[PDB]
RNA sequence: CCAUCUAUAAUUUUGAAUAAAAAUUUUGCCGUUGCUAUGGC
């Protein structure tokens, strides 16, 4: 059964700018 | 307008070429009609 | 540090419009000379025109989706103003024509289900003859 | 305690503003009022006014913010931005710019204005014209703030870049005028933005930008020389590529006007140490395909004797080899015969490079090999009569 | 391929030193075990 088991497993830009401004 | 301020003539010359070449076509047809 | 990002981005964007292929911003000397010379030919062979086409198409798809979103949203909005105008009797000339077209549109559709006249002329003949016997009623 | 309630408080404004039916959606309600003719214009103005306050309020919180509450505000801000058209948004936000007394809020307002137009088309041509007039008018006022100045310059760059031609000419000519003045700004950020606009402005105007030609190329050459000296600038690479990319832009739009100053153009490409070779080599390919080769051949000799021969720079020498070789396979037979005396004069200088070269034998041997193959190309494509005296 | 020429690495001079500069000439992945050796896929 484990031999079956292994086979089974085998088969916003502005918001960025706004956030970036808060950093500095 | 043709600008001659702060430009060498090769710049000044060609800007005459563009206007003169374009006006040549309209100038030719006008001559034919007036003849 | 915002200035750094903004400065890069404006430069980053402008690079693409004029120089698509070129990468973006983020030993023996004889080796260096040859590598540059080898670089000259390969970049000359770069299919920059294909690169421009891909960027254009990607942007074209994005704008097209939004234009459809605006179009669909407005058409929905255009309907309610008719509904409220119709309920309040605030119909202008335009609304009274679009609904009149709808009156036409639906009415033409139901005709197809209603079937043609010539079959009715014969079907009614068959109809009446069935009825008289089953109802009988002569007595 | 207080913060948890504020975290919950902004969850409301997202929830109600979130566009999850005709009657539930706030955004749809706005449009019907705008679409509806009998709607009172005063009522429309209130919608515009109430929004400028609403947009400002959310920006104020975002400016003065806590990571989880920061992100929720953007959800609120994003829901806010989509409430009203581009048409009414611009009308309701443009007059908030001057009123706003906080550099942060103004900084934020410019960014949002652009993204309204990042996905618009020709329908915004009348509106953008209003925007350009306003943004230009705000330039003298906001010269004090670099970040506000930088961004607003960037905004015109996108908008001149996008359907800039359809824009009415006076704005374009006006915009070019402002940029040229701002090229002299001491702040490197203001410069790089200034160069970028002129590229787009010159890209659109083309020959009509010739009137500004004295105010762009001669300063730009001077800026590059200053750029080399001040190697400590953190933005040196971005500044240099802008200058080169400025020439690259006009090398496609005004080749022959730039023909006279082509020598300074090549000088920039050679000694632009910070810029990548690919960029520098790329713009070279523009020069050959756009500017007449005979003048380049005349120029290559002068630059070689003056600077490159004594430059002792590997990159400069290599790129010069790339330029000079590039010309010869592309130059016409008629041009080659006419320009032969200069080329051979240069060739003798190239042959004598070993005498003054400070590089090792291997490089000089490789350099000569390149010098020889190109010379074979140049002597070919000619006749006996021109060559026999030269021989 | 060989030779040659470069490159990399090492000793040496000024040098607190950096620095230049002559000069010369055990694994594909994952562990354990030392400061090296062997367990699993």
């Amino acid at each position: 059964k484990k031999q079956v088991e292994q086979r089974l497993e085998f088969y916003l830009a502005i918001q960025e700018a706004m956030e970036l401004y808060n950093k500095d | 307008e043709i600008t001659v301020d702060g430009l060498d003539a090769n710049q000044v010359w060609w800007q005459v070429k563009l206007v003169l070449d374009s006006i040549d076509g309209d100038l030719i047809q006008g001559i034919q009609e007036l003849k | 540090q915002t200035s750094k990002y903004q400065a890069t981005s404006v430069v980053n964007g402008l690079l693409s419009n004029l120089l698509p292929g070129v990468p973006k911003i983020r030993g023996s000397k004889a080796q260096l000379i040859d590598r540059n010379l080898k670089k000259r030919v390969q970049l000359q062979n770069r299919d920059v025109h294909k690169i421009k086409k891909k960027c254009k198409l990607v942007k074209k798809k994005k704008v097209k989706k939004h234009k459809l979103d605006k179009e669909q949203l407005e058409q929905l909005a255009k309907h309610q103003v008719l509904k409220k105008h119709q309920h309040e009797g605030t119909l202008t000339d335009h609304e009274r024509k679009y609904l009149n077209k709808l009156i036409k549109r639906n009415s033409q559709n139901l005709r197809s289900w209603d079937l043609e006249e010539e079959v009715r002329d014969e079907l009614e003949d068959i109809q009446q003859s069935i009825l008289k016997d089953t109802v009988s009623t002569a007595n | 305690e207080f913060l948890t309630f504020m975290n919950n408080t902004f969850e409301f404004i997202n929830k109600i503003t979130e566009e999850t039916d005709v009657r539930r959606n706030l955004r749809l309600k706005v449009y019907s009022v705008l679409l509806d003719e009998t709607s009172d214009k005063k009522l429309i103005r209130n919608i515009r006014e109430e929004f400028g306050t609403l947009l400002e309020g959310v920006l104020f919180f975002i400016n003065s913010v806590t990571t989880e509450i920061k992100e929720i505000l953007f959800k609120v801000l994003g829901n806010v931005l989509q409430i009203l058209p581009v048409d009414e948004f611009v009308n309701a936000v443009l007059p908030l710019l001057s009123t706003s007394t906080n550099e942060d809020i103004r900084y934020h307002l410019t960014l949002v204005i652009g993204s309204k137009f990042e996905l618009e088309g020709s329908e915004a041509i009348p509106i953008v014209n209003n925007v350009m007039k306003v943004l230009l008018d705000r330039m003298p006022l906001e010269s004090k703030s670099v970040v506000i100045s930088q961004v607003i310059l960037n905004t015109m760059t996108a908008l001149v870049s996008k359907y800039g031609k359809k824009l009415e000419g006076s704005i374009l000519t006006q915009a070019l005028t402002l940029a040229t003045e701002k090229v002299s700004s001491d702040m490197t950020e203001v410069k790089i933005s200034s160069l970028a606009l002129i590229t787009n402005c010159v890209q659109v105007l083309g020959v009509k930008s010739i009137a500004f030609y004295p105010k762009i190329v001669p300063p730009s050459i001077k800026l590059f020389d200053a750029s080399l000296a001040d190697s400590s600038n953190p933005l040196k690479e971005q500044l240099q590529v802008a200058i080169l990319l400025l020439f690259a832009g006009l090398i496609k739009r005004i080749p022959s006007f730039l023909m006279s100053n082509i020598l300074d153009v090549l000088h920039v490409i050679y000694f632009s140490r910070e810029v990548d070779s690919s960029i520098r080599l790329s713009v070279i390919s523009l020069i050959i395909e756009n500017i007449d080769l005979k003048e380049v051949l005349k120029v290559l000799f002068r630059i070689w004797s003056t600077e490159i021969a004594t430059s002792n720079d590997t990159v400069a020498v290599s790129l010069f080899l790339s330029t000079l070789e590039s010309t010869v396979e592309n130059i016409d037979k008629k041009s080659a015969t006419s320009q032969s005396p200069i080329f051979f004069k240069l060739l003798l200088s190239l042959f004598e490079f070993r005498s003054i070269s400070s590089f090792d034998n291997n490089t000089i041997s490789r350099i000569e090999a390149s010098v020889h193959e190109i010379s074979n190309s140049y002597v070919l494509k000619m006749n006996d009569k021109v060559f026999r005296p030269l021989f």
